[PDB]
């Protein structure tokens, strides 16, 4: 078992793109100098929150369109392939579904490891 | 007929006796019903059953009267006895046995735990072995369990085919072997004088000695205990505030074992991978954290029940508390640590959704996981000169 | 009192809601569990006392129907009472000699004893008046899944002795059952019934008992129990028309599809009934 | 007579022992007077009688603890009283006082038996060839579910489900002579009304008792 | 004395509002849940705390209306208090010998007491004064959707003892249901009310107990409990019209078409109720 690229299910979704986004700006500065988190608001408000989290995001990426350093533009292809099966952002989620966001952030996170998911 | 005595009970008198009337079968006097040797009719002691092997005993001794003899019997012989939670006695001498069977009560033994039969000479033979566990109501026994096999495959069923079930890594400094008692006592509210009669005493006595299954309540048993316990270490002297011990995860894997399925013996394997296995050891993870990023005095709101048998509509917010914890952690120059939230992506890795619920064996499972991963991540590991 | 002309089958499925149906008074209070299965067992005689205390009350000691109960009083006195309205000798204490002075005797004792009637009773005495058996056997009723009881730890604000650390409150502990469904097994032999006059109105109380069993019997320790379906298989024979265990087996509990996990209502079960054979007719409109 | 095996079986049974009653505790096995009280609760008549010639153990002995609140002695009258009607109520205290025993069962689990069993043919006999008669008139009920009433496995708080076995007597658990059984009761008598007991030959596959009209002891 | 005639059958919905409607003493002091499925649970013991404390709130200890008290009483020597008002001994450790002297000793017990003439008491101790299981029961509430405890941290400036590691602080903490509409079943049964004397000012002293019963029982952990509907059966007889299940199960309560998020309001609820049997009245305006 691994990531699931077609599980379309709008909490997994969710969960992937909250963890490339984290990742987006974990590669713009070390951690500024600390991994900026506000995923509590983001399971409370999943619209309210993606948007400026999207917006942030695009700062970093395209602050790090300048150097040469990539892992970055597949970040955005990422958030464009991930916002394509969502629709009409969630108000709320449920117990079930902030766990399934969960579950589909860390598959996300061991996706873009540095290791590129090879060791278990 | 005369008074057996000495048991612990309520007042160690006589059994096989009738006092009231709605123990008249085919009107007999008082103890006509059980005739034995009393009225010379016909005797039932001996002219597989406890009081003739008791009689037995006491015609062995000596290199109404079958009466005398087996209540005589009783009346022990002198080291025979045992109590779990009721009286267990034993007899066998036809060879000088070297009488060490026993419920029970770093690296302490005397024998192998399951290899081969003991290298003891004379320990091997043929000769019958008897064990009663006689319980009490007031003044009346009730023969709780009886038992006859040989000594030469008794210990085959009582360590041979028992001690290899709970044998579990030793969270602290105790024995090898647990003790009956221990683990009974494990089970109950505080202490050995509220474990469970039936179900668990005799039950799982009468399972160490025969090699059946365990009662269906063993587990559901060390469940509800798991949950309707909580870290005290203020309150105890000797040193553990676990809720999952030695000796409630031991009982819960040899419950798995003998009916369910073959399980990990071992400090943890990390290619287990089996959905409950591994959330056991994400809550065991997610409390380390919590723990390590603030001392948790040790207090902490207990979701261990509620992660068991539910484990979505509580590891969301579980994992939530643990971002949070890792991130007070990483705050400080605890972090290159970092180390936990690598191991929960880990976890999570193989895990596809959280599920709905879990089955009581699930839960087992999911106690076992727990115990495993919560020995691994701590740091007092072989400490014996 | 014409006595039954047929015999009957019936299975009793009753549910209980964060109560405990029945504690084993050697595992402390918890409710009893089959060791060897799981599932939660309920005593036949436990349904017995409560089939007793609903004839008591629904009937307010309308003779013909007097129940046996509990009360401050012995068998004994009553044993003799039936002695003395039949002028007997107070030394025998099995089966009398005569046979019409020990019929007379079981005979008072069944046309006025809805549960001697019915499940029978032994009055044996220093004046003794015999047996009976009685048609309705009932057995062990057993859930259909392994229930799991809770304990629920309780607190009580005041102290029955005096204090002396007043900490001194006590803490209490209620086993409960989350849920569970239960099925029990009922025989009703129709020769007995002809040698006790267990009549047919007897037989139409004894369902209304078994319909209305808990509905009386509320408490703290019980919760919400309740009779779901009873089902009743009848034969046109006096004796047999069809196995009991071939019967009770035409009676499937499984769980509605549209559910998963623990259950906890009535709604999580489906109950099916097949068709009987050719001389038994399965009647659940109770 | 040709002898007819029946084959009964039941989730519990109590078959419980002399010596332990009060706190019961079965016999492994069921005795022979038990197997033939379950006859003569599919088929009985005053004209016959029911002998007990084996019993086939077909599944493992196990054992259960169940401890029930019991009526206690039903105690001797210290002052005579009588009702102050013919037909009032009157009772049975099974609450209060030491009227509640609390009788705990060692009693067996999942049970599984095969009776052999033949017909004499006592005073109020009527023919010599009753024998025939009621031998196949019992075959009829066995096969197809009949019954007096309904038999139990001892108490008649557990029920036992009944088949007439025509085939080959089932493969059993004990093979070698693995039991013993110690010294059980045979059958209670009831021209003396006492205690015959007999196990003198060890139990193999099926214990074999000896006809308790003939040989009422090893004494005799 | 008098009693009421009719059996009653009740359905009380509550709810809370960021507070913590019942503790659990095993799991520190989080929400009662069931383990299994998350539902939250409030004992029937906590309910009748409640309703004790209204009574002795309104009555502030009258006559007839004394309330086996919270304000540490000893049980026993209230039992002694009886044995003395019925000019009796109470060194009997069971019950006195003549069943008139135990009648009247629990008919005081009962008489003077509002709280055991209606939930019931166990006075078997050193001091014995008998059982009574009285009329009215509850039954665990359980709400109508799994409640998520929130665990709120907090803090206090001070410290209770000599501690010397205070910038630095103690911390506290606190349990908060964010919301749980809770449901709660109750049987109150002529027959064991005609035994105790419950009466029909009782009755109304319960039902308005059971509408104002949060009115007045705030504190620091409970927020805002409020009971919402109170919905009453009155069966026109002594014994039943009609199962328990069949009236709980008028009492529908689903969650309103428009509301989507998480429960947070009563009007994030529909309540519905159906009609009863012909031979139940059903009052829903309390």
């Amino acid at each position: 078992v691994s990531l699931d690229p077609a599980r379309t299910d709008r909490p997994y979704l969710l969960g992937r793109l909250f963890a490339v986004l984290e990742k987006a700006q974990e590669d713009a500065v070390p951690g500024a100098t600390i991994k900026d988190r506000y995923l509590a608001s983001a399971s409370a408000n999943p619209g309210q929150v993606f948007h400026m989290l999207l917006k942030n995001a695009s700062n970093h990426t395209a602050k790090l369109r300048k150097d040469p350093e990539r892992k970055a533009i597949h970040y955005e292809i990422m958030m464009q392939e991930i916002i394509d099966n969502i629709s009409d952002f969630p108000v709320t989620m449920s117990s079930d579904e902030q766990g399934l966001f969960m579950i589909g952030y860390y598959h996300q996170r061991k996706a873009l490891f540095t290791k590129k998911n090879k060791e278990n | 007929w005369e008074n057996t005595s000495y048991i612990l009970g309520v007042d160690a008198k006589g059994k096989q006796e009738r006092t009231d009337k709605c123990h008249a079968a085919f009107i007999a006097h008082i103890k006509a019903y059980c005739d034995t040797a009393d009225q010379d009719l016909a005797a039932v002691l001996q002219f597989h059953e406890r009081p003739a092997a008791r009689q037995a005993w006491a015609n062995c001794l000596n290199r109404q009267e079958a009466a005398f003899s087996y209540v005589t019997a009783l009346n022990y012989l002198r080291q025979k006895v045992t109590i779990a939670d009721a009286t267990v006695v034993f007899w066998a001498e036809r060879s000088s046995p070297a009488e060490d069977i026993f419920a029970g009560m770093l690296l302490v033994a005397i024998r192998s735990g399951k290899r081969a039969t003991d290298i003891m000479p004379d320990m091997d033979e043929s000769v019958r072995f008897h064990v009663l566990g006689l319980s009490p109501n007031a003044a009346r026994l009730s023969v709780r369990f009886w038992e006859v096999d040989t000594v030469g495959h008794m210990l085959d069923k009582v360590g041979r085919h028992y001690r290899e079930l709970e044998i579990i890594p030793q969270f602290n400094n105790e024995q090898e072997f647990p003790s009956l008692s221990t683990l009974l006592r494990q089970t109950a509210v505080l202490n050995k004088t509220e474990n469970i009669s039936p179900v668990l005493a005799g039950g799982l006595f009468r399972a160490m000695l025969t090699g059946g299954p365990y009662p269906q309540s063993l587990l559901p048993a060390v469940l509800g205990r798991i949950r309707a316990e909580h870290a005290r270490p203020e309150d105890k002297s000797r040193y553990r505030l676990e809720v999952v011990t030695y000796y409630r995860a031991a009982l819960i894997k040899a419950y798995l074992i003998r009916n369910r399925k073959l399980e990990v013996p071992v400090s943890l394997d990390p290619a287990r991978t089996d959905r409950p296995y591994l959330l056991g050891r994400l809550f065991a993870v997610l409390e380390k954290a919590q723990e390590d990023a603030v001392p948790g005095a040790t207090i902490k709101d207990r979701y261990l029940a509620s992660a068991s048998a539910n484990p979505g509509q509580v590891f969301h917010m579980l994992l939530k508390n643990a971002s949070n914890h890792t991130a007070k952690l990483r705050k400080d120059p605890e972090r290159k640590a970092i180390h936990y939230e690598i191991m929960m992506q880990e976890i999570i890795d193989n895990i596809s959704d959280f599920p709905v619920t879990m089955s009581s064996d699930e839960q087992g499972l999911f106690m076992i996981g727990y115990y495993h991963q919560r020995k691994a991540l701590f740091t007092k590991k072989n400490k014996e000169n | 009192m014409t006595a039954i002309a047929n015999r009957y089958e019936f299975v009793l499925l009753f549910d209980v809601e964060n109560g405990n149906p029945n504690g084993d008074p050697d595992a402390g209070n918890m409710p009893r569990i089959d060791p060897e299965t799981g599932h939660g067992l309920v005593t036949d005689v436990c349904l017995k006392r409560k089939i007793r205390n609903h004839v008591a009350l629904t009937k307010e000691g309308a003779e013909r129907f007097n129940i046996y109960i509990q009360e401050k009083a012995i068998l004994n006195e009553t044993h003799e009472r039936a002695y003395t309205a039949c002028d007997l000798k107070p030394e025998p204490k099995k089966l009398p000699k005569k046979v019409e002075d020990a019929k007379r005797v079981t005979d008072w004792m069944c046309t006025n004893f809805y549960d001697i009637r019915t499940f029978g009773a032994v009055m044996t005495t220093e004046v003794n008046c015999g047996q009976v058996r009685g048609p309705v056997q009932m057995a062990f009723a057993r859930s259909v899944e392994p229930v799991v009881p809770q304990e629920v730890s309780i607190t009580r604000m005041a102290v029955t002795t005096k204090a002396e650390a007043e900490d001194n409150r006590t803490m209490g502990r209620k086993h409960i059952v989350p849920y569970g469904l239960y099925v029990a097994h009922g025989f009703i032999s129709a020769p007995l019934a002809e040698k006790t006059g267990f009549s047919d109105e007897d037989l139409t109380l004894f369902w209304d008992a078994l319909v209305n069993m808990f509905e009386h019997d509320r408490s703290a320790a019980r919760g919400l129990m309740s009779s779901r379906k009873l089902i009743v298989f009848k034969h046109q024979n006096r004796l047999g028309n069809a196995p009991a265990h071939k019967l009770f087996d035409l009676v499937k509990v499984s769980r509605a599809e549209g559910s998963s996990g623990p259950a906890r209502s009535f709604a999580d079960y489906a109950v099916t009934v097949g068709q009987a054979p050719e001389g038994v007719e399965v009647k659940e409109m109770l | 007579t040709y002898g007819i095996r029946l084959r009964v079986w039941g989730d519990y049974a109590c078959f419980t022992r002399p010596e332990m009653k009060v706190e019961r505790v079965s016999y492994d096995v069921m005795p022979p007077s038990a197997a033939r009280g379950i006859l003569e609760a599919i088929h009985w008549k005053p004209a016959i009688r029911w002998i007990v010639d084996r019993i086939h153990v077909l599944r493992p002995i196990v054992f259960d603890n169940v401890r029930r609140n019991e009526v206690s002695s039903k105690i001797p009258k210290p002052n005579p009283a009588t009702a102050m009607r013919d037909r009032k109520p009157l009772y049975f205290l099974v609450d209060d006082g030491s009227n509640r025993q609390q009788r705990a069962a060692t009693l067996l689990r999942n049970v599984d038996y095969v009776i052999e069993a033949h017909f004499e043919l006592t005073d109020k006999a009527g023919a010599e060839d009753n024998a025939g008669k009621h031998l196949d008139i019992f075959r009829r009920r066995a096969r197809a579910g009949q019954s007096f009433q309904q038999p139990c496995l001892g108490c008649r708080e557990f029920p036992a489900s009944f088949e007439l076995l025509e085939g080959d007597v089932p493969l059993s658990c004990y093979a070698g002579e693995k039991r013993d059984l110690g010294y059980m009761l045979l059958d209670i008598d009831f021209e003396r009304d006492m205690t015959p007991l007999f196990f003198k030959a060890v139990m193999e596959d099926g214990v074999i008792t000896p006809p308790s009209r003939t040989s009422p002891e090893v004494r005799a």
